[PDB]
C-alpha cells in the first residue's frame, strides 16, 4: 500500500495484575468522512495473545486473514504447542519489516496484547517494522494525548487491576474523543487474562461540553 | 583524503593522509589508507570508505586466487585491470572511489591510476583526494625520476602535510611507504601535529 | 511518497583497557518529538567475549541483531568454534556493505575482548566501513561524547601529562560523566544509562539514571 | 577561467595575472589586462563575472581618483580596501550583486606594503600571500612550501615562475602568457611578461 | 549550509571575578583554507568583547555597523556601554533584518563597567539573546563545544583555572571539525588586566 | 514549548516550561517564556523566540503608552486585538504562539493566538510542541471555578506532561498567578530535572595548555 | 465547519457547529461561529479563522460607522454587501465562505451567501462549511415553504446534527441564533440535546 | 519641498538675482589667467592675508581632475560646491566614456548648472 | 456516478445514476452500473469505468466456474470476496467502488462494500460513487430497521434523485434491481418518473 484509504485512528493498550486490556474506536475513515462508523478493529489472535490496529483497514484484513490462518494451522497439530504473544509479536514484526523493505508496505500500526505463562505482554510494531515493549501503548494521535496520561499513572503506581486500568483507559478514550477529528464515540474494549481474550461490545464516552457557556467570562 | 604515489629509480613511494570524515564532522585520525593487497601489492584509497575498502580487499582475494592458480603473482597491469572491470559493472551507481595501484612487476615498477567512474591509467606521479591539487604542487615541484631514497620520502610526507595545511578534510597523520623490488616497505608514519614542528622550526 | 526510515535516537560508547572492555547506550527510544519508550538499551550480547551497539533506525537495528544472532549460530555449527571479536568485525562488514544500495540506517560499535585477552573497539560505518580503536562514540549525541574522550582518555592537548593506562573504575566514571553531559544537550538521549563491561569473568550489566526531559 | 596572484615582500607587492580573454572553448583575447591603477601606489586585480568586473572594478578606480581629487591625498592600500569590501558587501543583498573575485595590492608610506583578498560575499582578509581562480588550488601549496617572510623581489619573481609553469603542468586551461607588476615605494612598475614559447 | 561556508567556532566562558572568550583562526572557504590569522573577537570597549561566527562578510559587517552604533551611543551618553546593553543593542540589529538575516551568532562576554559583575550571552541570526551563568557556544562545532563545556566548567573558576577549561575545550572541540581550527585565540579578561594568548594546535 | 494557562475563581493561572533548541540540541537550559505585557497582564510564547520576544515587548510597549494617555489598568481585549491584528497583518511569517492572560475591570481573561492572527477566548489553552500533552491533563482533570493552589497543580501538572512527553520542551516549570489583587511570579516553581552530578575531576591544572603567544595588558 | 442559515417569516435562523481543526488535531472544540456584526446582522463563518475573525471585525468596523452616519438599521444587503467587495477584492489571498443573515425594517428577515468565489446572492437557506457536502441531499428533501421560527429551529438543529455525525472535521456543539424585530435568541445544543438518529445494526 | 519661483524677470527685462549674483562676484579677490604655448597660468590675488590662518585651507584654485584646474571668484562656499560636483562629473565621464574630459566639456556642465539654478525653483 | 444498494427481508434492492463522463463531457448518457454476477448475485459499479468492467467479467467468470464445481447457488460473501481479492491485491492499479448484493439460500439478502482500499464490509444499506458524499446525511435520517421491498424501492429512487440532482457527475436515467428468492425485477425511472422536490423561490 502507497496510498492508504479507509483507515482507522488511535489504538490504547495497558498492562494489569493479571492481564492486559486495549481500547480502539469502530470507525473507519475515507478522509475525513466517517464512512464506516461499525467495524472491529480488534482481533483474537488464539486465546493468550490479541491485537488492535491503527492505519489502513483493508491492510488489517489481510493480516487479519494471515494470522487467523497460522492460528488454525498450528491449532491443526495439537502438539501441546501454541504461539506466546511474544512470538506473534516477533513474527508481526518480521512480516512488517519484510514489506518495508519490499517499499510495499502495510499501511499499519499496531499493538498486540497478551497474558501467557502468569506475564503480561504489550508490544508495538510499526508498518517499518519498528517493535517494542512496553507497560503502555498509544498509538497516533494517542501517542500524543492519551499516552502522557497513562505514563503520569504507571510512574506513580506501576501496578493496576483490571477496573483500575479500564477507568484509565475510559478516560483516555474520552480525551481521544474531545482532540482527534478523526475517531469516534463508538468504541471496543478488550481484555487477556488467564480465562482467555473477551471483547467488549460497542461502548459510548460520557461527554461534558459545559466549557460551552463560558464564552463572556 | 590525500594520497599520493610516484615511481622513482629505486621503486615506488606511497603516501596518504589518515582522516576520515562524516560531514564536517572528523570521524577518524587513524585510518590506513594504504591497503596492503599483496606484500608486492599496494593499494591506496580516496572516496568512500567502505566502497574502497570492500572493493580492494575483493581485489586482494582476487589476487591471491590468481597466485594460486597460475602459480606465478599477478601483474601490477592485471591487478589494475582485474579492479577496474570490478568497478565498472557497477557505473553509474554512486560508488564513490578513486585509487592507486602500486607495486613492482616483471616489467619493473608499475603504477596505475583506477576510478570508480571507470578510469584506468599508467603514469609516473599521481595524487587523488580532495587534496590532491596542493600535493601535486609542490610534488611536481621536486619531483626528479634520480631522486635519492630519503630525498623521495621528504618529497611525498611535505606533499601530504602541505595538502593537510590547505585541505580542511585532510589531516591526521602522513603515512609512508616504499615499493622496492623483493617487496614494499613500511618507511614512516608521522603525526601532522609533529610534522609542523618539524618543517616550520 | 513512502519512507522507509525513521530515525529512533539513541547514543552509544564503547571503550577497550588492558584487561576489560565496556559498551554502554542510552535507552531511550523515540521519534519526531515523542517518546516510544524508556526501557529499551541499544547493547546486545553477542557471545563472552563480544558485546555489540546499534543505534540508528530502530526496524534496521532489529533486523541486523537478528542475522548477527543467526549468523553467529551457522559459523558455530560450521567451525566447531565462536566466533572471535575481529571476526565478528569483518564479518558485520561483510553483512553492512550487502546493502550498499539499501543501506541499514545503523551505526555499529562493537566493543570486547581480542585472542589475547585485551580489549578492542570496534567502529563502524552505516556500509561496512570500520576500524578498531581504544574508544568510540557514535549516534546522535556522538559529537558530544568524542572530544572529551580525546582529552582525557587520549590525553590530547595536554602539555606535560603522564600516559597513566586507563582503569576500569576511571573508565566507568567516565562513561556516566559523558552520558549525564549529553543527556542535557542531546533532546534523543535520556531516561536511562546501560553499561556493559567485558572481562575474563564474563559480561557484566550496570544501569545509571539519567533525566526523562 | 582567471587566474591571480600576490606575493608580498618586506618593502614590496608582486602580483601577476593570466593574459587571457575567453569565451565559450575559444581564446578572444591573447592580451587582456586584468589590473586596475587606482592609486600611485596601489593595484586593484579583479576577476570573475562577465560586466560584473570591469563595471564595479572601474566604479572603484574613479571613486578612488575622486577622493585623491576631492582631499589632495590618495587613499591608503588599507582604506580602499575597506572602501571596495564595503560596497561589495552593499550590494550583495541588493537587486543587483557583483560576482567578482578580487586582490589589492599596496604599498603606505607609513605601513608598508599590503595585499588583500576579496571573496565575491565581499570577505576582505589579509594575507603575506594569495591567489584566485582554479590555478590556486595547484599553486597555494607550492607558495606555502617556498615563501619566507623576507623573500627578496628576485627570488619572489622566480617563486612566481614556479607557480606559472605549475599551470603549465597541471592545469587544463591554456594560459601561456601573464602581465607581472610590483610596488613599492616608487609606485607601480611593470615587469617583463612571462610567458611560455608554445605557438 | 550557509554558515558552514567559512566554519569557525566561538566560546565564552564565566569565572570568579573574570571573564573568557575564544575563537578559532581559520578563514577557509568551504575545503579551503585561505588564511591562518583570521580576527572574530572583537572589542566594543574595555573589558567588554565580542565575538562572531558565521559568514566571515557578516562577521566584519555586523562587528563593523555595531561599532558604529556602539560609538554614537558612547558619544550620545556620557558612558561606557554595559554588558545588557550592548546584548539588547546586537539584537535589534539582528532583528531588523529579521527576513534577510546576516549569517551570524555573536556571543558576546566581558564585565560590568561599573560593577566588575562577569557577564556572557548568545544571540540568534535574528537576533534572540539568551545569557547564561557558565558558558555559551555558537559555531559549526558547537555540539563538540557543548560537550567538552558540560564536563570541564567548574563554577567559581580563578583566572588561571578558566583559561585552562576554555581552552581545552575549545581545542577538543575544534579538533573534531574539519572547518574549525589552525589556530586557537583565547582573551582572558579581569578587572586590572586583560590577557591575550594563542594556543598551540593543530594546523590540519 | 510546552506553555498553558488556565482560568479559576479568583483569576488566571499561566505555565511554561524554559527548554529552549536549535536544532535537536538544547541551546538554553533556563529560558524565561512567560513575559510581561502590563502589570496586570502577561503572555506565554512559543515557536520562534526572537518573534515571541519582539512581538510581546512591542505590545508590552503600545500598551504602556495607552495605560498612559487613559491613566486606566489595560483591558486584555487590547492585548488581544494589537496581538492578533500584528500577527495577521504579517500573514504567519512572524512565528509567535501565544497565551494571553489578565484580570481586568471586567474579570480574568483567557487567549491563544496563532501566529496567523486568528484567537480563541477559552477558559482552558495550550500552545508548544507539547500541547497536546497539557491539553490532555487539561481535558482530564479541569473543572470551573477551581481554587489558587488546585488551579497552579493542573497548571503545572500540565507543563509536566509536555517536559516528560515532548522532546521539545524540558527543565524547569514557571508559573505566574494573577487575581483581582495579587501578581505571583513565580520563577523556579518546580525543578523537576536536575543534572547529574560529576563523577570525576577533569580539572586541567595551569601550564597543561601550551602557549605560543601571550600578551598582557593593563586597564584601569 | 459547518455552517448553515434558514429564513422564516419575522427574521432568520442560525446554526454551526464547534469545531475547530489544525490538521487532523481539534485546536477548539467550542468555537463560537456566530459572530454578530450588528444588533440585528450575524454571520457564519468557514475557512481561515484568522481570515474569518479578521474580515468580520472590518465589517463590524465599517458598517458600524455607515449605520452611525445615516443614523439608521442597516441594511442586512448592505453588511452583505461589504463582506462581499472585502471577499472578492482579496479572493486570492482569503480562504473564507460566509453566511450573512439577520433582520432589517425594510427588508425583513434575510438570508445572503458568499461562497470563495467572492460572489454574493440570496437564498431561501444556505449551508457552507466542509460538512454542508454530506446535508445537501437532507436540506434538499426536508425544506418546506413557510416554515415557522421554531420549524427553521428545528430544521438547521437536524441537518447540523447530520453533518456534525458524518463530517471529521465538524463536531462538537450546536450553536444556534434566532433574529427577528424582537432581537437575538441565543442557544446551545450539547450532548442529549443535539438530535440523534438510528445507526444500522445487523 | 520649497516651490517658490526665486530669479524671476523686472518689467525691464532683468533678472535681478543672477545680477545680484554677478555683485557678488565683483566682491570676491581677484582671480586672473592667462594662456600661453606650452603653459597656462593661473594667480588669484588679496588672499586676505592674516598671517594667523593657513594658506593650504583657503586656496583659491582647485584640481578638477589630472587635465584640468580651475580658479573662482565671489562665494567661497558655492564654489566648493561647483567644483566637487565638476570633479564628480569629470569622474563620471571617464566612467560612461572610456576618454578623460575636455576643458570646453566640463566648463560647458558648470555653465549649465549654474544656469539650471538661474531657473529652478527654491 | 452514483450507486446505492439497500437489504430488506427476503432480498436486496440496487439502483444507480447513468452518467458516465470523460472530463466534463458525458459519453454515456444512460449507463448499466448495474452488473450481473450470477443469476441472483448483482455488483454496483464506481470509478473506472474499465477497470470496474474487466474486474466484473473476471469474477463473473471465477464465481461461474466456482458455482459450477460446487453445484450450488453461489454465495453473496463469495461474490464479494472474489471482488475483495482482486480489488485488494492490485488496489494500486484500480480505481474501483463496488457494491456487491444479492439473495443468498443460506444467508438470504446481503450487500457488502468493496471501496478502493480493497477492503469488505457487510452492511444494512451501502452508497458509493461521487454522488454518495451529497446522500449521506438524508440516508442517515431516512433509513429505519424492517423497511419492506417497496420501501427499499422508493429509499433508493429518493436517495439517488437527489444525489443526482445535486452531483454534475451523476445524472440521465435512475436503474433499480431488485433481488430475492423469486427472481430479479429490473426497472428504469426516467423524466417524470423521477422523484422531484422542491426548489427554494423567493
Ligand atoms: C471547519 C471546521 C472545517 O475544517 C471550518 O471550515 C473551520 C472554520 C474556522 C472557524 C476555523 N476551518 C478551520 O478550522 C481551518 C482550515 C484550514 C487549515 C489549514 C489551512 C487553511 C485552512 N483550520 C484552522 O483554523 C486552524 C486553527 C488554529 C488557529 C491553528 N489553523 C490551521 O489549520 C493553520 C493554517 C495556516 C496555514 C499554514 C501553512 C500554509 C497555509 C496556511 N495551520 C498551520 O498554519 C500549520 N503550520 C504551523 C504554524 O505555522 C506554519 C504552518
Ligand atoms: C462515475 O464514477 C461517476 C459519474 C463519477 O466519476 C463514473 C461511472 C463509471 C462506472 C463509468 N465514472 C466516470 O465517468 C470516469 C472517471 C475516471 C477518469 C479517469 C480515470 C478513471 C475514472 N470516466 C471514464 O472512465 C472514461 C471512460 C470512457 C471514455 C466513457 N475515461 C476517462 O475518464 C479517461 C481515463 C483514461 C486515462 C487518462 C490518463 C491517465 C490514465 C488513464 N480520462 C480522459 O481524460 C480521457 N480523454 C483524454 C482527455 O480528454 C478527454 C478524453
Ligand atoms: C564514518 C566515516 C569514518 C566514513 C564516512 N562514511 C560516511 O559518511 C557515511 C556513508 C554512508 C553511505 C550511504 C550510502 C552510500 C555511501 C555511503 N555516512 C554517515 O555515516 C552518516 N552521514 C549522514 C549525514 O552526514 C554525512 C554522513 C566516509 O566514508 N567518509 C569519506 C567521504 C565520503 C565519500 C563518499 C560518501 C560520503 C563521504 C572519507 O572519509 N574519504 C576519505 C578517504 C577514505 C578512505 C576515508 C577522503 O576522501 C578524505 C578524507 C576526504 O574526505
Ligand atoms: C537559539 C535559540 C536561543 C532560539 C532558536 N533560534 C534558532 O534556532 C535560529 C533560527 C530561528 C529562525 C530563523 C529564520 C526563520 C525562522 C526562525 N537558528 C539559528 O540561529 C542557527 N541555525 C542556522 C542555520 O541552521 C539552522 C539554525 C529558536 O527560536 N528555537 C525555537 C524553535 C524554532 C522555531 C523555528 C525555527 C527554529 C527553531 C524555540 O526554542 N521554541 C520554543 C519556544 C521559546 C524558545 C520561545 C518552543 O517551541 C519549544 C521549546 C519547542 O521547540
Amino acid at each position: 500500500t502507497q496510498n492508504p484509504m479507509v483507515t482507522g485512528t488511535s489504538v490504547l493498550g495497558v498492562k494489569f495484575e493479571g492481564g492486559v486490556v486495549i481500547a480502539a474506536d469502530m470507525l473507519g475513515s475515507y478522509g475525513s468522512l466517517a464512512r464506516f462508523r461499525n467495524i472491529s478493529r480488534i482481533m483474537r489472535v488464539n486465546n493468550s495473545t490479541m491485537l488492535g490496529a491503527s492505519g489502513d483497514y483493508a491492510d488489517f484484513q489481510y493480516l487479519k486473514q494471515v494470522l487467523g490462518q497460522m492460528v488454525i494451522d498450528e491449532e491443526l497439530l495439537g502438539d501441546g504447542h501454541s504461539y506466546s504473544p511474544r512470538a506473534i509479536h516477533s513474527w508481526l514484526t518480521r512480516a512488517m519489516y519484510s514489506r518495508r523493505s519490499k517499499m510495499n508496505p502495510l499501511w499499519n500500526t499496531m499493538v498486540i496484547g497478551g497474558y501467557a505463562d502468569g506475564e503480561s505482554f504489550l508490544g508495538y510494531v510499526d508498518m517499518l517494522g519498528v517493535a517494542y515493549e512496553a507497560p503502555s501503548l498509544a498509538t497516533g494521535y494517542g501517542a500524543y494525548l492519551a499516552q502522557p496520561l497513562l505514563r503520569e499513572v504507571l510512574e506513580k503506581q506501576p501496578v493496576l487491576s483490571q477496573t483500575e486500568a479500564r477507568d484509565l483507559v475510559e478516560r483516555c478514550m474520552r480525551v481521544l474523543y474531545y482532540r482527534d477529528a478523526r475517531s469516534y464515540n463508538r468504541f471496543q474494549i478488550a481484555t487477556v487474562t488467564e480465562k482467555g481474550v473477551e471483547i467488549e461490545g460497542p461502548l459510548s464516552t460520557e461527554t461534558n461540553w459545559d466549557i460551552a457557556h463560558m464564552i463572556s467570562g | 583524503t590525500t594520497t599520493l604515489a610516484f615511481k622513482f629509480r629505486h621503486g615506488v613511494i606511497v603516501a596518504a593522509d589518515s582522516r576520515a570524515t562524516a560531514g564536517a564532522y572528523i570521524a577518524s585520525q587513524t585510518v590506513k589508507k594504504v591497503i596492503e593487497i599483496n606484500p608486492y601489492l599496494l593499494g591506496t584509497m580516496a572516496g568512500g570508505a567502505a566502497d574502497c575498502s570492500f572493493w580492494e580487499r575483493l581485489l586482494a582475494r582476487q589476487c591471491r586466487i590468481y597466485e594460486l592458480r597460475n602459480k606465478e603473482r599477478i601483474s601490477v597491469a592485471a591487478a589494475s585491470k582485474l579492479l577496474a572491470n570490478m568497478v565498472y559493472q557497477y557505473k553509474g551507481m554512486g560508488l564513490s572511489m578513486g585509487t592507486m595501484i602500486c607495486g613492482w612487476d616483471k616489467r619493473g615498477p608499475g603504477l596505475y591510476y583506477v576510478d570508480s567512474e571507470g578510469n584506468r591509467i599508467s603514469g609516473a606521479t599521481f595524487s587523488v583526494g580532495s587534496g590532491s591539487v596542493y600535493a601535486y604542487g609542490v610534488m611536481d615541484r621536486g619531483y626528479s625520476y634520480d631522486l635519492e631514497v630519503e630525498q623521495a620520502y621528504d618529497l611525498a610526507r611535505r606533499a601530504i602535510y602541505q595538502a593537510t595545511y590547505r585541505d580542511a578534510y585532510s589531516g591526521g597523520a602522513v603515512n609512508l611507504y616504499h615499493v622496492r623490488e623483493d617487496g614494499w616497505i613500511r618507511v614512516s608514519s608521522d603525526n601532522v601535529a609533529d610534522l609542523h614542528e618539524k618543517y616550520s622550526g | 511518497r513512502f519512507s522507509p526510515y525513521v530515525f529512533n535516537g539513541g547514543t552509544i560508547l564503547a571503550i577497550a583497557g588492558e584487561d576489560f572492555a565496556i559498551v554502554a547506550s542510552d535507552t531511550r527510544l523515540s521519534e519526531g518529538f515523542s517518546i516510544h519508550t524508556r526501557d529499551s538499551p541499544k547493547c546486545y550480547k553477542l557471545t563472552d567475549k563480544t558485546v555489540i551497539g546499534c543505534s540508528g533506525f530502530h526496524g534496521d537495528c532489529l533486523t541486523l541483531t537478528k542475522i548477527i544472532e543467526a549468523r553467529l549460530k551457522m559459523y558455530k555449527h560450521s567451525n566447531n568454534k565462536a566466533m572471535t571479536t575481529g571476526a565478528i568485525a569483518a564479518m558485520l562488514s561483510t553483512i553492512l556493505y550487502s546493502r550498499r544500495f539499501f543501506p541499514y540506517y545503523v551505526y555499529n560499535i562493537i566493543g570486547g575482548l581480542d585472542e589475547e585477552g585485551k580489549g578492542a573497539v570496534y567502529s563502524f560505518d552505516p556500509v561496512g566501513s570500520y576500524q578498531r580503536d581504544s574508544f568510540k562514540a557514535g549516534g546522535s549525541a556522538s559529537a558530544m561524547l568524542q572530544p572529551l574522550l580525546d582529552n582525557q582518555v587520549g590525553f590530547k592537548n595536554m602539555q606535560n601529562v603522564e600516559h597513566v593506562p586507563l582503569s576500569l573504575d576511571r573508565a566507568m566514571r567516565l562513561v556516566k560523566d559523558v552520558f549525564i553531559s549529553a543527556a542535557e544537550r542531546d533532546v534523543y538521549t535520556g531516561d536511562a544509562l546501560r553499561i556493559c563491561i567485558v572481562t575474563k569473568e564474563g559480561i557484566r550489566e550496570e544501569t545509571v539514571s539519567l533525566r526523562k526531559d | 577561467m582567471e587566474y591571480l596572484i600576490g606575493i608580498q615582500g618586506p618593502d614590496y607587492v608582486l602580483v601577476a595575472s593570466d593574459r587571457v580573454a575567453a569565451s565559450n572553448i575559444v581564446q578572444m583575447k591573447d592580451d587582456h589586462d586584468k589590473m586596475f591603477k587606482m592609486s600611485e601606489k596601489i593595484l586593484l586585480l579583479c576577476v570573475g563575472e562577465a560586466g560584473d568586473t570591469v563595471q564595479f572594478a572601474e566604479y572603484i578606480q574613479k571613486n578612488v581618483q575622486l577622493y585623491k581629487m576631492r582631499n589632495g591625498y590618495e587613499l591608503s592600500p588599507t582604506a580602499a580596501a575597506n572602501f571596495t569590501r564595503r560596497n561589495l558587501a552593499d550590494c550583495l543583498r541588493s537587486r543587483t550583486p557583483y560576482h567578482v573575485n578580487l586582490l589589492l595590492a599596496g604599498y603606505d608610506e607609513h605601513e608598508g606594503p599590503a595585499l588583500y583578498y576579496m571573496d565575491y560575499l565581499a570577505a576582505l582578509a589579509k594575507a603575506p600571500f594569495a591567489a584566485h581562480g582554479y590555478g590556486a588550488f595547484l599553486t597555494l601549496s607550492i607558495l606555502d612550501r617556498y615563501y619566507t617572510p623576507t623573500i627578496s623581489r628576485e627570488r619572489a619573481v622566480e617563486l612566481l615562475r614556479k607557480c606559472l609553469e605549475e599551470l603549465q603542468k597541471r592545469f587544463i586551461l591554456n594560459l601561456p602568457t601573464f602581465s607581472v607588476r610590483i610596488i613599492d615605494k616608487n609606485g607601480i612598475h611593470d615587469l617583463d611578461n612571462i610567458s611560455f614559447p608554445k605557438q | 549550509s550557509i554558515m558552514s561556508y567559512n566554519g569557525g567556532a566561538v566560546m565564552a566562558m564565566k569565572g570568579k571575578n573574570c571573564v573568557a572568550i575564544a575563537a578559532d583562526r581559520r578563514f577557509g572557504i568551504q575545503a579551503q583554507m585561505v588564511t591562518t590569522d583570521f580576527q572574530k573577537i572583537f572589542p566594543m570597549g574595555d573589558r567588554l568583547y565580542i565575538g562572531l561566527a558565521g559568514l566571515a562578510t557578516d562577521v566584519q559587517t555586523v562587528a563593523q555597523r555595531l561599532k558604529f552604533r556602539l560609538n554614537l551611543y558612547e558619544l550620545k551618553e556620557g558612558r561606557q556601554i554595559k554588558p545588557y546593553t550592548l546584548m539588547s543593542m546586537v539584537a535589534n540589529l539582528l532583528y531588523e533584518k529579521r527576513f534577510g538575516p546576516y549569517y551570524t551568532e555573536p556571543v558576546i562576554a566581558g564585565l560590568d563597567p561599573k560593577t566588575f559583575k562577569p557577564f556572557i550571552c548568545s544571540l540568534d541570526l535574528i537576533g534572540c539573546p539568551m545569557v547564561t551563568d557558565d558558558f555559551v557556544v555558537s559555531g559549526t562545532c558547537a555540539e563538540q563545544m557543548y560537550g567538552m563545556c558540560e564536563s570541564l566548567w567548574e563554577p567559581n573558576m580563578d583566572p588561571d583555572h578558566l583559561f585552562e577549561t576554555i581552552s581545552q575545550a575549545m581545542l577538543n572541540a575544534v579538533d573534531r571539525d574539519a572547518v574549525s581550527g589552525m589556530g586557537v585565540i583565547v582573551h582572558i579578561i579581569e578587572k586590572d588586566k586583560i590577557t591575550t594568548r594563542t594556543l598551540k594546535a593543530r594546523m590540519d | 514549548t510546552t506553555i498553558a494557562g488556565v482560568v479559576y475563581k479568583d483569576g488566571i493561572v499561566l505555565g511554561a516550561d524554559t527548554r529552549a533548541t536549535e536544532g535537536m540540541v538544547v541551546a538554553d537550559k533556563n529560558c524565561s517564556k512567560i513575559h510581561f505585557i502590563s502589570p496586570n497582564i502577561y503572555c506565554c510564547g512559543a515557536g520562534t523566540a526572537a518573534d515571541t520576544d519582539m512581538t510581546t515587548q512591542l505590545i508590552s510597549s503600545n500598551l504602556e503608552l495607552h495605560s498612559l494617555s487613559t491613566g486606566r489598568l489595560p483591558r486584555v481585549v487590547t492585548a488581544n486585538r494589537m496581538l492578533k491584528q500584528m500577527l495577521f497583518r504579517y500573514q504567519g511569517y512572524i512565528g509567535a504562539a501565544l497565551v494571553l492572560g489578565g484580570v481586568d475591570v471586567t474579570g480574568p481573561h483567557l487567549y491563544s493566538i496563532y501566529p496567523h492572527g486568528s484567537t480563541d477566548k477559552l477558559p482552558y489553552v495550550t500552545m508548544g510542541s507539547g500541547s497536546l500533552a497539557a491539553m490532555a491533563v487539561f481535558e482530564d482533570k479541569f473543572r470551573p471555578d477551581m481554587e489558587e493552589e488546585e488551579a497552579k497543580n493542573l497548571v503545572s501538572e500540565a507543563i509536566a506532561a509536555g517536559i516528560f512527553n515532548d522532546l521539545g520542551s524540558g527543565s524547569n516549570i514557571d508559573l505566574c498567578v494573577i487575581s483581582k489583587n495579587k501578581l505571583d511570579f513565580l520563577r523556579p516553581y518546580t525543578v523537576p530535572n536536575k543534572k547529574g552530578t560529576r563523577l570525576g575531576r577533569y580539572r586541567c591544572e595551569k601550564g597543561t595548555t601550551a602557549v605560543l603567544t601571550e600578551k598582557i595588558t593593563p586597564l584601569e | 465547519t459547518t455552517i448553515m442559515a434558514v429564513q422564516f417569516d419575522g427574521g432568520v435562523v442560525l446554526g454551526a457547529d464547534s469545531r475547530t481543526t489544525t490538521g487532523s488535531y481539534i485546536a477548539n472544540r467550542v468555537t463560537d461561529k456566530l459572530t454578530p456584526i450588528h444588533d440585528r446582522i450575524f454571520c457564519c463563518r468557514s475557512g481561515s479563522a484568522a481570515d474569518t475573525q479578521a474580515v468580520a471585525d472590518a465589517v463590524t468596523y465599517q458598517l458600524g460607522f455607515h449605520s452611525i452616519e445615516l443614523n439608521e438599521p442597516p441594511l442586512v444587503h448592505t453588511a452583505a454587501s461589504l463582506f462581499k467587495e472585502m471577499c472578492y477584492r482579496y479572493r486570492e489571498d482569503l480562504m473564507a465562505g460566509i453566511i450573512i443573515a439577520g433582520w432589517d425594517p425594510q427588508e425583513g428577515g434575510q438570508v445572503y451567501s458568499v461562497p470563495m468565489g467572492g460572489m454574493m446572492v440570496r437564498q431561501s437557506f444556505a449551508i457552507g462549511g466542509s460538512g454542508s457536502s454530506y446535508i445537501y441531499g437532507y436540506v434538499d428533501a426536508t425544506y418546506r415553504e413557510g416554515m415557522t421560527k421554531e420549524e427553521c429551529l428545528q430544521f438547521t438543529a437536524n441537518a447540523l446534527a447530520l453533518a456534525m455525525e458524518r463530517d471529521g472535521s465538524s463536531g462538537g456543539v450546536i450553536r444556534l441564533a434566532a433574529i427577528a424585530e424582537s432581537g437575538v435568541e441565543r442557544q446551545v445544543l450539547l450532548g442529549d440535546q443535539i438530535p440523534k438518529f438510528a445507526v444500522a445494526t445487523l | 519641498s520649497y516651490d517658490r519661483a526665486i530669479t524671476v524677470f523686472s518689467p525691464d527685462g532683468h533678472l535681478f538675482q543672477v545680477e545680484y549674483a554677478q555683485e557678488a562676484v565683483k566682491k570676491g579677490s581677484t582671480a586672473v589667467g592667462v594662456r600661453g604655448r606650452d603653459i597656462v597660468v593661473l594667480g588669484v590675488e588679496k588672499k586676505s592675508v592674516a598671517k594667523l590662518q593657513d594658506e593650504r585651507t583657503v586656496r583659491k584654485i582647485c584640481a578638477l581632475d589630472d587635465n584640468v584646474c580651475m580658479a573662482f571668484a565671489g562665494l567661497t562656499a558655492d564654489a566648493r560646491i561647483v567644483i566637487n560636483r565638476a570633479r564628480v562629473e569629470c569622474q563620471s565621464h571617464r566612467l560612461t566614456v572610456e576618454d578623460p574630459v575636455t576643458v570646453e566639456y566640463i566648463t560647458r556642465y558648470i555653465a549649465s548648472l549654474k544656469q539650471r539654478y538661474t531657473q529652478s525653483n527654491g
